[PDB]
Order: C-alpha cells, then sequence, then structure tokens
C-alpha cells in the first residue's frame, strides 16, 4: 500500500582525531538503497540495492557532490553549535538531519518532514505544513531567524512535495520485485520451562517484510498484557525481519492462551495456540 | 534522490 | 549531552540446525552517542571476519547497527556478542540462546 | 554587500594578477565565472565552504584561496593565452547553485601583449547644428573619443559640474577602426540632447571626459612620448547666443 | 547544456515578450532568470523551484520538469527591460549553468518621428566633423560603412526625464578629403522625409 523515501545523516565531531565522521544513508520503506561514509575508501555515494545500480555515472556523480555538500554543511554547523551552546573543543559532538516524503496506496503526496538535532536532542524541525519552523532552545531560535529570513522553507517544501515523489515513484517501479513485494510471517511456538508449576510460551514470527507487525497474547479471549515480553524488531540480515513475544503462565494450563498476529502479508489476522 | 535546495548552515 | 545505553539482541538468521551453516546476528539499538565497539564471539574468542551494516537512527534520535557473521552451530561452541560504549564501564557480553 | 576590485586591469607575462572578491552577507557559497563576449558565462571555480573550492569548466591556468569566509580572490596566472575577458564574482546563500547568486560588479581583463601598442584616447566635442535647433526645441551635443587602446574607458558628461545622465546615451560597443590584427585602436561615441533654452544660454558649460585605464607606476617605458598613465581626457564647449 | 532561443527577439513598448528555455539534467531542482545589460553585472528577477506559474508584477515564470521547460514572459514591456536575459539552473552543488542568452530588445515609442541628418563642426579647431542621423522611428536601422575609414556607429535610444522625449540617434564620421553628409548614409534604408541641410 503506502510508501516513503528517507535520508538519515549522522555527523560526529572528533577533535584531535581530525576530520569529523560523516555517515549518510538512504531508505525506501525499510530497504536501504544508498549510502556514503567518510572512512570508507570510495568517497562516493554507493548503492546498497541492485535496482539503484541501473542508473549510470550521471546519477552517482551528482548524488555524490550533493552529499559532499551535505557534510560540508555539518562541518560548519558543528562549529556554529559549539559556538552557540558554548562547549569546549575537548568534547566530541553530534548532529543528525533527517528528511523525506510519504505517499498512500494511490502513490500521491501525504506528508514531508525535515528533522534536525544536536547531541541527540531536537534543535529545529520543519513543521507539518512545510511553511513555518519549530525550535527547542533559544539557540535554535537564532537558526530559525536565519532559516526563516533566508526562505529555506520555500526551497525545502518544493523538494518534498516535488522532486522526492517524482523519484520515490521512479525507485518503486525501478526495483518493483523487491519494493512491491510482501513476504509473510512463519509464526510458530516454542514451549520453554521456568519453574516447577510455571511455563513460558514464545510466539515466534520470522522472515517477513515489511517490519510493520503486531503480535499479542489472549488468555481465553481476554487481552493479556503483563507477565509477557516483546523484543524490538530484529533486522534479519536476510532483508526480512523477525519478532517474538513471550508469556509466562501457570503450568499445565497452556492452551487457554492465543497469539493474535496482524500483518499486511497475511489475508487477515492469525490466531495460534500450543499444539 | 538527495536535495540540492533547502539546506543551509545553522 | 544525552547518553542512551545500547539494547543488544544476539540471534540467528535462520532457526539453527546443528552442522548446517547459518548467520549469527548481533543487533544493537537505542543508543547514543555514535561510538560503539562490537565483537562477536566463539568459545569466548574474537571472530575475525564479521560484516556490518551502515549507521542509521530512529525517531528518538538513537542509533542502531547490525553485526552478522557466518558460522556453523554446534553443542560445544558458546557463541556471543561483546559491546563496549561510553555508557558501559566494561564491555557487556551476551551469550547466544536460540530460545531467546 | 558583495564587492570585487579592480573593475579594469591587465598584466604582462612572467607575472600574476589577483582579483579581490569580498562579501559580508555571511554567505557560504562563492563562485567566479568568466563571460567572453561571444559566449555566456563559464564557471572557473566555486566554493561551498571555508577552506574548500571546486573545479569549473576552464579553471586550468587560474588559482584561488578561501582562508576567511569573506574573501575568495581569483589569481589569474602567467598561464592562459586568452585571459582577455570580463570576470564576475558572486556569492549565494545555501548550497552551491541552490540560491540567489548576488553578483559583484565584474572586472574587465586584457592581454597587454606589449607596452608599445598602447594609445590613450583623443577627445573632441562637436557642436550642435542650427538645422536641429530650428526643427526642434532642442540641441544634440556629440563627443568622439578616437584612437585608444586597450578598450578600458568610462565616459561621462559634466555640465557646469553636474555629471548628468538623462539626455545621454553612450554606446554599448566601442568601435574598432581596422578590424583585422590583434593590435588595434578603438573609438567611442556619445550624444547629449538638451533644450535650446539651456544650450543656447551662452555661459552654460558642457564637457565630455574619458577615464582611460593604461600603464601604472608599476610599469617601464623606453619611448619619446607619454606613458599611457591611467588618466582623464576631456574636450568641451560653451553655447552660442542666437 | 541549457539551450536558449538566442535572438535578438524584439518587441514594441507594451507588447508581450515571452522567452523560453530548456535544460539537460533531471537532477536539476533550482531554475532562474537573470537579466544582464551591456558590460554590467547580472541580476535575478525570477527564481522558481516547483512546477506551475509564479508571477511577480510584470514578470511571470513557469516550470515543467517533465518536459524540462522554463519560461519568462514580460507583460507590459518597458525600455528598462532591454538587453540580455540569462536562463540558468542547478541543484546538485555543481555551481550554476547559464544559457547562451537572449537579447530582448524593446522598440521604444517615437510618437513624433521627424527623421533628419544634421552636421556638427568641431569646437577645438574647424572641420573633422560628424553627421548625426537622428529623431527617427524605432523600426529604422543604420548599417555599416561604404568607405574603409568611415566610422558609422549603431543606433542609440536616448531619454530626457522631465520632457519625456525619446530619440534614436546614430553618429558617423571620417577623416576624409570630402566627407559628404548625404552619402554617409548611402549605405542603409533611411526614411524618406529626412530633412537634410
Ligand atoms: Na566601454
Amino acid at each position: 500500500g503506502s510508501h516513503s523515501m528517507r535520508y538519515f545523516f549522522t555527523s560526529v565531531s572528533r577533535p584531535g582525531r581530525g576530520e569529523p565522521r560523516f555517515i549518510a544513508v538512504g531508505y525506501v520503506d525499510d530497504t536501504q538503497f544508498v549510502r556514503f561514509d567518510s572512512d570508507a575508501a570510495s568517497q562516493r555515494m554507493e548503492p546498497r540495492a541492485p535496482w539503484i545500480e541501473q542508473e549510470g555515472p550521471e546519477y552517482w556523480d551528482g548524488e555524490t557532490r550533493k552529499v559532499k555538500a551535505h557534510s560540508q554543511t555539518h562541518r560548519v554547523d558543528l562549529g556554529t553549535l559549539r559556538g552557540y551552546y558554548n562547549q569546549s573543543e575537548a568534547g566530541s559532538h553530534t548532529v543528525q538531519r533527517m528528511y523525506g516524503c510519504d505517499v498512500g496506496s494511490d502513490w500521491r503526496f501525504l506528508r514531508g518532514y525535515h528533522q534536525y538535532a544536536y547531541d541527540g536532542k531536537d534543535y529545529i524541525a520543519l513543521k507539518e505544513d512545510l511553511r513555518s519552523w519549530t525550535a527547542a532552545d533559544m539557540a535554535a531560535q537564532t537558526t530559525k531567524h536565519k532559516w526563516e529570513a533566508a526562505h529555506v522553507a520555500e526551497q525545502l517544501r518544493a523538494y518534498l512535495e516535488g522532486t522526492c515523489v517524482e523519484w520515490l515513484r521512479r525507485y518503486l517501479e525501478n526495483g518493483k520485485e523487491t519494493l512491491q513485494r510482501t513476504d509473510a510471517p512463519k509464526t510458530h511456538m516454542t514451549h520453554h520451562a521456568v519453574s516447577d508449576h510455571e511455563a513460558t510460551l514464545r510466539c515466534w514470527a520470522l522472515s517477513f517484510y515489511p517490519a510493520e507487525i503486531t503480535l499479542t497474547w489472549q488468555r481465553d479471549g481476554e487481552d493479556q498484557t503483563q507477565d509477557t515480553e516483546l523484543v524490538e524488531t530484529r533486522p534479519a540480515g536476510d532483508g526480512t525481519f523477525q519478532k517474538w513475544v513471550a508469556v509466562v503462565v501457570p503450568s499445565g494450563q497452556e492452551q487457554r492462551y492465543t497469539c493474535h498476529v496482524q500483518h499486511e502479508g497475511l489475508p487477515k489476522p492469525l490466531t495460534l495456540r500450543w499444539e | 534522490e538527495l536535495a540540492g535546495i533547502g539546506i543551509l548552515t545553522v | 549531552m544525552i547518553q542512551r545505553t545500547p539494547k543488544i539482541q544476539v540471534y540467528s538468521r535462520h532457526p539453527a540446525e546443528n552442522g548446517k551453516s547459518n548467520f549469527l546476528n548481533c543487533y544493537v539499538s537505542g543508543f547514543h552517542p555514535s561510538d560503539i565497539e562490537v565483537d562477536l564471539l566463539k568459545n569466548g574468542e574474537r571472530i575475525e571476519k564479521v560484516e556490518h551494516s551502515d549507521l542509521s537512527f530512529s525517531k528518538d534520535w538513537s542509533f542502531y547497527l547490525l553485526y552478522y557473521t557466518e558460522f556453523t552451530p554446534t553443542e560445544k561452541d558458546e557463541y556471543a556478542c561483546r559491546v563496549n560504549h561510553v555508557t558501559l564501564s566494561q564491555p557487556k557480553i551476551v551469550k547466544w540462546d536460540r530460545d531467546m | 554587500g558583495i564587492t570585487q576590485s579592480p573593475k579594469y586591469l591587465f598584466r604582462k607575462e612572467g607575472q600574476n594578477v589577483t582579483l579581490s572578491c569580498e562579501q559580508n552577507l555571511n554567505h557560504d557559497a562563492m563562485y567566479w565565472y568568466r563571460q567572453d563576449p561571444g559566449q555566456g558565462l563559464r564557471l572557473i571555480y566555486y566554493s561551498q565552504i571555508v577552506n574548500d573550492f571546486q573545479k569549473g569548466d576552464i579553471a586550468e591556468g587560474y588559482s584561488v584561496s578561501r582562508e576567511k569566509k569573506e574573501s575568495f580572490p581569483l589569481t589569474v596566472t602567467s598561464a592562459q593565452k586568452n585571459p582577455t575577458a570580463f570576470y564576475l564574482c558572486a556569492s549565494s546563500q545555501g548550497l552551491a547553485g541552490a540560491g540567489e547568486l548576488f553578483f559583484g560588479e565584474g572586472s574587465r581583463l586584457t592581454v597587454l601583449e606589449d607596452l608599445k601598442n598602447v594609445f590613450p584616447p583623443e577627445v573632441a566635442v562637436f557642436e550642435p547644428s542650427e538645422a536641429e535647433i530650428s526643427h526642434t526645441q532642442k540641441a544634440t551635443l556629440v563627443c568622439l573619443a578616437t584612437g585608444f587602446y586597450p578598450d578600458h574607458v568610462e565616459l561621462s558628461w559634466w555640465v557646469n559640474g553636474k555629471e548628468v545622465h538623462s539626455g545621454v546615451c553612450t554606446d554599448p560597443q566601442p568601435l574598432k577602426e581596422q578590424p583585422a590584427l590583434n593590435d588595434s585602436r578603438y573609438c567611442l561615441s556619445s550624444r547629449l540632447r538638451v533644450s535650446a533654452t539651456f544650450w543656447q544660454n551662452p555661459r552654460n558649460h558642457f564637457r565630455c571626459q574619458v577615464q582611460f585605464y593604461g600603464l601604472s607606476e608599476n610599469d617601464e617605458w623606453t619611448q619619446d612620448r607619454a606613458k599611457p598613465v591611467t588618466q582623464i581626457v576631456s574636450a568641451e564647449a560653451w553655447g552660442r547666443a542666437d | 547544456e541549457v539551450e536558449q532561443n538566442s535572438g535578438p527577439l524584439s518587441v514594441p513598448e507594451g507588447a508581450i515578450a515571452s522567452l523560453n528555455c530548456t535544460y539537460s539534467d533531471r537532477g536539476s531542482q533550482s531554475f532562474f532568470w537573470y537579466r544582464q545589460y551591456s558590460g554590467k553585472s547580472p541580476e535575478l528577477i525570477m527564481s522558481i523551484y516547483s512546477n506551475g506559474d509564479k508571477e511577480d508584477g510584470r514578470f511571470t515564470a513557469q516550470l515543467n520538469k517533465a518536459s524540462q521547460y522554463v519560461s519568462l514572459l514580460i507583460r507590459d514591456s518597458q525600455p528598462s527591460d532591454s538587453a540580455t536575459y540569462l536562463c540558468a539552473g542547478g541543484g546538485g552543488a555543481d555551481g550554476l549553468t547559464f544559457g547562451k542568452g537572449t537579447h530582448l530588445i524593446i522598440q521604444p515609442y517615437i510618437q513624433n518621428p521627424d527623421p533628419a541628418v544634421y552636421q556638427l563642426r568641431d569646437s577645438k579647431s574647424s572641420d573633422k566633423s560628424v553627421c548625426l542621423f537622428t529623431d527617427f522611428d524605432s523600426q529604422t536601422n543604420v548599417s555599416q560603412s561604404k568607405d574603409s575609414d568611415v566610422y558609422i556607429t549603431d543606433k542609440c535610444v536616448l531619454d530626457m526625464r522631465s520632457m519625456d522625449f525619446k530619440s534614436n540617434s546614430a553618429v558617423a564620421w571620417s577623416n576624409k578629403s570630402d566627407f559628404a553628409c548625404a552619402n554617409a548614409f548611402n549605405n542603409s534604408i533611411i526614411p524618406e522625409d529626412t530633412f537634410f541641410p
């Protein structure tokens, strides 16, 4: 159904150790398609996908020099920010920029965003409307009065409402086999003991795309919450993902409890119990 | 693809 | 300056059958700042040819990385994942369990 | 704002010449383009950030610093065969080519092949005919700068001590006399129309002047005339009563 | 790489003046129209980043990234609008790439066109003089010389602020034994009712 394109930039100052670490990546949905790293030998915007490789050295050349200029923005930012908050050159510091677009099942613009953040903290962010800004400190308000006064909002909205979608659609069909799929889960249960009158059932779910998933428990059709455990979704390496949810129960009474599993691969939700 | 507009120093 | 300690998960790609070769994933998430040292282990010992993904973050500004390495699971071999960080005052070791 | 100097200059071979381009807008991006009459502007270098610059289409023979964020000085070196052109600097806010490009004021350049083919202008105001004053209620006063080189000339009219604009048009292109060899002479033109009540008022002064840029205190000379010093050459006239 | 319809495409005072331009790059995200006068420094008048029209006063600019069109049309064209319009775009930290140019040359309002060729002797000495062909309509053109060292200059639009007169005025001279004021322009298409002396 719905889709998105994203970029995630991570710039980290390393004082005394020389130039800052710069790491940019690019995602469609939950499929990483481009990346750049300073410490990698390439010094070029590489592909993480096969379908992006299609495009020859016009795409890459520009996309590289785009991303160099992204780092060179942060190089200075890091300077200005150390200025702003009045930090010493001793301590290392971190900025993170994130921008991208959204579309529904009809492949047409929902929403765009541009988040920014010093030392793991919101600093400024382009609001929902893409016309006004939002600043966390006064430090950020200064930057707001720059980013407002120099009509950044104009140039940025046009990227997110325009370019982004014209390219997200392009990338979607260009690698349709991978991006337009849906891989199902593989939900099974492994019964595991804990105490002489107690049992712990794990409702596994493996080898699925997209990451989106909802696993929960039910004792006799009652939404069981507590005495469970639910790990945050693993990237499998695979490309697909995994996610289990546990439940510690009074023993013997094992097959009262149900595992209700929502996913856009499966026709409509799954309910399982111990065999 | 990446932006070439709307990105500026802080 | 915020500091978030990392969330390790140490697991296999495919469900493990003894002798049939598999991949061993260590998945650190929810951490800050960037600098993180990650080593996979066998017999409490340093695995050489580990591969790893590229750094991204989530909506809370916290990073996540994946460190996988091909291996061939057994009984005798106790596989693991160390992680050191500015948040950890000593590398946190996490042995593999295929139930967890 | 943004500013670059000098608007006019040249240098001989076995020497460099640098052009200053300072801006105080607090702009990250900065670019030097050269526009050859014939072509549009071609890019020489640009400079996204401090301590960084980046190649253009014809940068071979040109050099640049970027130590402070303000200045981005283009050194033209003893290297090119066709320096002769008009050199525009500019800064933009944002990334390179993303935004406005506030331009400077250019800088004309010339290959000064030798000191010996350098002639300053001859100026001569021509007095308006009675035929025109009779047809109209007006008087058209015509200045000729004739026989100069190189093409580095301003030209204003000075009425009693009033640099006036309206009434005037100078001339986009200065005219060459013999169009063939690289060595040549130039000759300019300009008109100053005015009312006969102001013109024929016989104690009313009019002066055309040409601010010719030539050899410096820096240069040598081994001839029996005057070094073309960066000077002014002015001819004039007063009205007649009728 | 950013080809323009290089002209001169010419329009009278008040008629509309459309300029077109197209660009050889799908990663272009910024598009501009700078206006440059003779030997002067360029100045922006229309920046457009998104598709559709975007007007401002007398100038309107339109963008279509599908077909790669950018335009600028000048409704109510003054003579302040004369000289060369530069189309240029970018958006990949590559600098900016200008067009060839298009000389948009506005023909002024010569509402009392009384053509004539006068003569102007020297104030320094006598003789060495010139023949000013002047006060004629916009759609007339002067052309270059019959003789070798006769030095005809091209036309010259000329304003006076308070009176609102706007002449055309071409100047031509020579260092000749007998320079004639009718045969200075025996190499043109001069208007008929031209009041010689
Ligand atoms: Na000139």
